[PDB]
């Protein structure tokens, strides 16, 4: 069924799974037209696939062809998700399929379902978790690459970097969690808090910069305090 | 006209016969129902007063034996038998018509409502969906399962009604995922119709006789079978126009039929909701839609 704070511990238990977030599939800006009219124009897009107890991330870049003289593309972005990630998994070793599939919008089931009915026994799964994956693209170095493509592409990525050396599964998606969180509150202050430290750097093989064990404290301290001081803002608390 | 023959009546019960129904006593001097139109199947149905549970009842057409029903006090229902040797089964009708033991068919002249409910549904295709092939008339009641809900126990007991599911290899051609979940037209037409049902006529029968089980017995799983089916005609965009209207005329009087206090029940709110105001064929159901809102309109 529905994955939530009650089986929180299964997302790092040893049965492959893989979180699939569809927001920043179909990305557009709205624009006046020279008659007064609005219009949009897509910009390129991904799918952000997950396993989170690895960090493996499949990002496959969505170019802005795809789109072309189609129609009702908010529908078509969620039937191309579930094409991609059904042609990810057959792409997958049998031994490297995930026996779970969580997507993080409701919209996703039945695209998926569909698509995959040839895995009948490949779970397919909402979430009833909050999660800021949406935020993946403040990550400067996805971010990059995206906007950079040329044509479709998956670019693959581990997302916690080497922390899995050092920290559990558990830990790692949490930290990532808040940092996402973070930089989907409030962007500038967040990559403000990772990089104002100029003696600390990312390694051109990772994502995030290289912070020691009690650095990677403070640094969650920071996030935390943004979190809760945003959220005052916001309310008038 | 024909003649459904009753040895007895020994247990209180409410007869119905199609959608006319009446009550006979306990050891009631009751020996059957006459003047049985020719020409279309019936249904003989049985909701016994002492015991609710279990309404059930016999499918059968005059024109394929001569049919009567004896009280079994061992398995405590009502049995529909045949007889073959016809003189003899003139002979006890004849006394009881003449004795006036016998109720009559209420049929007004000017009414088709019958027909209108039966007009695609034939005693053979019933005989596939209820299998007993040792008798010419077809049992029914208020629990058998179909095919289709003992796959999410008993066989021999089931309604082998098509297998119809918007989620399943059947429906869905690889490749064509995302058009054929949100248009329907290939499953309905080459699928359906084409495949498995061969025409139009088939189809409606079938649904025809879903919705009659629904209605007189209650069936819980020919309710499911009916919604299905409308469900895959309204979801489809590519629909002759023959069937269309057809269609609409159905379902016009199914609704015009159907027990005011059992609407809440019989009839599926997200189905017909979406049937009559979302789907691809919102706009080809004239009369049923005008029923529905003058009759139903809470459910919409
Ligand atoms: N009209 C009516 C019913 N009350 C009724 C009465 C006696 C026989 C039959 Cl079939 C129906
Ligand atoms: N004797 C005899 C059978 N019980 C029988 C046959 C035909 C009609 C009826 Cl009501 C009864």
């Amino acid at each position: 069924g529905a994955m939530n704070s009650s089986n929180y511990a299964e997302l790092f238990n040893n049965d492959i799974k893989l979180f699939v977030d569809d927001t920043n599939v179909y990305r557009v800006t709205v624009h006046k037209t020279f008659e007064g009219n609005v219009a949009t124009k897509a910009i390129n897009g991904c799918i952000f696939t997950l396993n989170p107890k690895t960090g493996h991330l499949f990002l496959k870049i969505i170019h802005t062809s795809v789109w072309a003289g189609q129609k009702r593309l908010s529908q078509l972005a969620k039937w191309k998700t579930a094409e991609e990630v059904s042609a990810l998994v057959r792409s997958l070793p049998k031994e490297e399929q995930p026996k779970q599939i969580i997507v993080t919008r409701k919209a996703m089931l039945d695209p998926l379902e569909v698509h995959m009915l040839d895995f009948p026994n490949i779970a397919i799964r909402p979430t009833e978790l909050r999660l800021p994956f949406s935020a993946a693209m403040s990550i400067d170095k996805l971010s990059d690459v995206v906007m950079k493509a040329t044509e479709p592409q998956m670019v693959l990525f581990n997302i916690y970097d080497d922390w899995l050396d050092r920290i559990s599964s558990y830990t790692a998606f949490s930290r990532l969690t808040l940092l996402l969180r973070a930089l989907k509150t409030n962007e500038e202050s967040a990559k403000m808090i990772l990089l104002s430290d100029p003696t600390i750097t990312i390694k051109s093989y990772h994502l995030w910069p290289s912070f020691t064990d009690e650095q990677w404290i403070t640094i969650e301290s920071q996030m935390r305090d943004l979190i809760l001081t945003e959220y005052g803002r916001k309310y008038n608390v | 006209m024909n003649t459904v023959p009753f040895t007895s009546a020994p247990i209180e019960v409410t007869i119905g016969i199609d959608q006319y129904s009446f009550n006979v006593k306990e050891n009631q001097p009751f020996h059957g129902i006459k003047d049985i139109p020719i020409g279309h199947v019936h249904v003989i149905h049985f909701q016994h007063a002492d015991n609710s549970s279990m309404r059930y009842g016999y499918w059968f057409d005059c024109r394929m034996g001569n049919f009567y029903i004896q009280y079994d006090p061992k398995d405590g229902l009502y049995k529909m038998m045949e007889e073959r040797d016809g003189a003899k089964f003139e002979n006890i009708v004849h006394n009881f018509k003449e004795r006036q033991m016998m109720v009559s068919y209420p049929k007004i002249d000017e009414d088709d409502t019958w027909y209108n409910l039966t007009e695609f549904v034939q005693m053979d295709k019933i005989r596939k969906i209820v299998r007993k092939d040792e008798n010419q008339f077809s049992y029914v009641d208020s629990s058998m399962t179909t095919v289709q809900e003992n796959e999410l126990s008993d066989p021999a007991h089931s309604l082998n009604y098509t297998v119809i599911n918007f989620k399943s290899r059947e429906a869905i051609r690889p490749g064509h995922e995302m058009e054929d979940f949100l248009d329907k037209s290939y499953y309905l037409n080459t699928v359906m119709l084409q495949g498995i049902f061969k025409n139009s006529s088939n189809y409606f029968g079938e649904l025809q006789f879903a919705f009659l089980n629904a209605m007189f017995f209650g069936n819980y799983g020919s309710s499911l079978q009916w919604h299905a089916m409308i469900e895959l005609i309204c979801s489809s965009a590519t629909v002759p126009k023959h069937m269309l209207d057809k269609l609409d005329e159905i379902l016009y009087y199914q609704i015009k039929t159907l027990p005011e206090q059992y609407s809440d029940i019989l009839l599926n709110e997200r189905v017909w909701n979406i049937c009559l105001y979302s789907s691809f064929q919102k706009n080809s159901l004239h009369n049923t839609e005008k029923i529905m809102e003058n009759k139903y309109p809470e459910l919409l």
